[PDB]
C-alpha cells in the first residue's frame, strides 16, 4: 500500500541520483584518460568499441 | 584456446539473443513495450560484456597466428575463405567518422590539460552538490 | 597522406604470369617485384650475390621435395636477419609463405639454433596476394551497433506516450 | 544438453569492400 | 559440410615495440571521438527533452481542462467498458437507492 509507495519513491530518487552521478562521471572523463602511474584505472584497448560503450551510456541515461 | 573459447561461447550466446530479438521483431504485430524493452536492455548489456570480454584478452588473440587447414581445399571453396578474410568496414560508416572529423575539425594539449581541469572541479562541483543535501 | 593497410593490400601482376605463369618454382620470382618484398632483405642480398657469381606437419614434406629450398637454407643460415621462406604449397594454386625473421644467437649457453620469429602472414591466392582478426571482430561489433543505434532511435520515434493508458504506438 | 543451436546466418550476397589499387606495373 | 573442423590452431606471435608514436595518437583520437559521443549525447538528451516538454504540457493542458471542467455527494466510481475494457468514470444517477 502506501509504504510501499513510499519505498519505489525511494528508489526512484536514489537511482536518478545514481545515474545523474554516472552520466556527470561519464560525460566529464568522457575525454580519455592516460596517467602512466599504475593507479589510474582508465583503459581504451578496442577503438570503435569505445564509442559503442558510449553511445551505451548514452542511451542507458 | 581458453580465451577464444570464452570469447566463442558469450559471442554465440550474443547472436543466440540477436536471433531472438530478430524472430520477436518479425512477427506482424508488435509486442507490448515492456518485453521490448526487456530485450533491448538484456541484448544491449550483453553487448557490453563482449565488449568487456573482448578487451580483456587481446593479448591472446593478437598471439594467435591464422593460417588454412592443409585439408581445407581452397580450390573449391575460395569464396568462403574470400568472405571470411576480408575485414573493410560498411562504407557508410567511413564517411560518417570522416564527416564526423569535418564538423568536430602545444595548443592541443593546453586544451586538453583545460579539459582535464574542468572534467575535475565539475566532479568536484557536483560531489558537492550532492553533499549539500542529506539524500538519506 | 591516407595510405591503406597493408594487410587488405592486393597485387595482380597479369604480365609475369602470362610470360611465366604460376608455380613453385617462380612465385618467389613473382612476389619479388611486390611492395611486400623489403629491399632490405637478406634474400635480394643473395640474389646479387649469386648474379655476381653467375658474371663472374608439411615442412618437412616441402623441406624434403625441393632441392632449391635446400639452397635456400645453405645460403640464408650465413645471412641472419629479416628473411622470406615458402610456408606451405598446394598445387596448382594455392601458396603461402612464410614470413619470419631470424637471429642466430651463438652465444655461449645457448644450445639451441638460431632463434625464428613471425612477422607477418601472407596468402597467394591464385595471382593475388592478401596480408588483425581483433580488428575484424571490433569491426563488425560497432557496425552492428551502430544499425541498433538507427534502428533503435527509429523506434522511439514512433513511440507514442500518454498518461492513461501508457506507451503505445 | 545443448537447447538449440544458431540457424545459419550466412550473407554470401554482401559484395564486401576490399580496397583494389596496386595492379599497375 | 564444407570441413571437417580442425581449423583454428593455437600459434605465437610477439607483440611489437612501443613509442610514442601511435599511443598518444590513439588516446587522443579515441578523445575525439568521445567528444562527438558527448556532443550527439547532449544532442539527443536535447531533442527527448523538448519532445517530452511539448507532450506534457499537452497533457497538462488537457488536465488542467478536465479540473476545471468537473463539478462534483453524486455516486461516482470507475467501470470497465464493455466494448473497450478500460477504466471510465461512471455516475449513479437512477432512483434505484431512492
Amino acid at each position: 500500500m502506501s509504504n510501499q509507495a513510499l519505498y519505489e519513491k525511494l528508489e526512484q530518487t536514489r537511482t536518478i541520483l545514481s545515474v545523474k552521478l554516472a552520466e556527470l562521471i561519464n560525460m566529464t572523463t568522457i575525454a580519455d584518460r592516460n596517467d602512466d602511474d599504475e593507479g589510474s584505472f582508465a583503459q581504451e584497448n578496442s577503438e570503435l568499441a569505445v564509442a559503442t560503450t558510449s553511445v551505451m551510456m548514452v542511451n542507458n541515461q | 584456446g581458453q580465451a577464444l573459447d570464452a570469447v566463442r561461447m558469450r559471442l554465440a550466446q550474443l547472436t543466440h539473443s540477436l536471433r531472438r530479438i530478430r524472430d520477436e521483431m518479425s512477427k506482424a504485430e508488435l509486442p507490448q513495450w515492456y518485453t521490448l524493452q526487456s530485450q533491448l536492455n538484456v541484448t544491449l548489456s550483453q553487448l557490453v560484456s563482449v565488449t568487456s570480454t573482448l578487451q580483456h584478452f587481446q593479448e591472446t588473440l593478437d598471439s594467435t597466428v591464422v593460417y588454412p587447414l592443409p585439408k581445407f581445399p581452397t580450390t573449391s571453396h575460395e569464396s568462403l575463405v574470400t568472405t571470411l578474410l576480408r575485414k573493410k568496414n560498411i562504407p557508410e560508416v567511413d564517411e560518417w567518422m570522416k564527416y564526423v572529423r569535418e564538423t568536430s575539425g602545444e595548443e592541443i594539449e593546453k586544451l586538453l590539460q583545460q579539459d582535464r581541469e574542468i572534467t575535475n572541479w565539475a566532479r568536484t562541483t557536483f560531489r558537492n552538490e550532492y553533499g549539500k543535501h542529506d539524500f538519506k | 597522406m591516407n595510405v591503406t593497410p597493408l594487410d587488405e593490400l592486393q597485387w595482380k601482376s597479369p604480365e609475369w604470369i602470362q610470360v611465366f605463369g604460376l608455380r613453385t618454382e617462380n612465385v618467389l620470382d613473382y612476389f619479388a617485384e611486390s611492395p611486400f618484398f623489403d629491399k632490405t632483405s637478406n634474400n635480394q642480398v643473395i640474389k646479387m650475390q649469386r648474379q655476381f657469381s653467375q658474371l663472374n606437419p608439411a615442412r618437412r614434406q616441402i623441406l624434403f621435395k625441393y632441392p632449391m629450398y635446400m639452397q635456400l637454407e645453405e645460403e640464408l643460415m650465413k645471412l641472419d636477419g629479416t628473411e622470406y621462406v615458402l610456408s606451405s604449397v598446394r598445387e596448382p594454386d594455392f601458396w603461402v609463405i612464410r614470413k619470419q625473421r631470424r637471429t642466430n644467437n651463438s652465444g655461449v649457453g645457448s644450445a639451441k639454433g638460431p632463434e625464428i620469429i613471425p612477422l607477418q602472414d601472407y596468402y597467394i591466392i591464385g595471382a593475388n596476394i592478401y596480408q588483425t582478426i581483433f580488428k575484424i571482430v571490433q569491426s563488425r561489433l560497432m557496425s552492428t551497433s551502430y544499425h541498433l543505434n538507427s534502428t533503435l532511435e527509429s523506434l522511439y520515434d514512433l513511440i507514442e506516450f500518454q498518461p492513461s493508458q501508457g506507451v503505445h504506438y | 544438453p545443448s537447447y538449440s543451436p544458431t540457424s545459419p546466418s550466412y550473407s554470401p550476397t554482401s559484395p564486401s569492400y576490399s580496397p583494389t589499387s596496386p595492379s599497375y606495373s | 559440410k564444407v570441413v571437417k573442423p580442425s581449423s583454428l590452431n593455437s600459434d605465437k606471435i610477439p607483440y611489437v615495440a612501443p613509442t610514442k608514436k601511435e599511443y598518444i595518437e590513439l588516446d587522443i583520437l579515441n578523445k575525439g571521438w568521445k567528444l562527438q559521443s558527448l556532443n550527439e549525447s547532449k544532442d539527443l538528451l536535447r531533442a527527448s527533452f523538448n519532445k517530452l516538454s511539448s507532450i506534457l504540457q499537452n497533457e497538462h493542458d488537457y488536465w488542467n481542462k478536465i479540473m476545471q471542467s468537473i463539478s462534483n455527494k453524486d455516486v461516482i466510481f470507475k467501470i470497465r467498458d464493455r466494448t473497450s475494457g478500460q477504466k471510465l468514470l461512471a455516475i449513479k444517477y437512477g432512483y434505484e437507492d431512492s
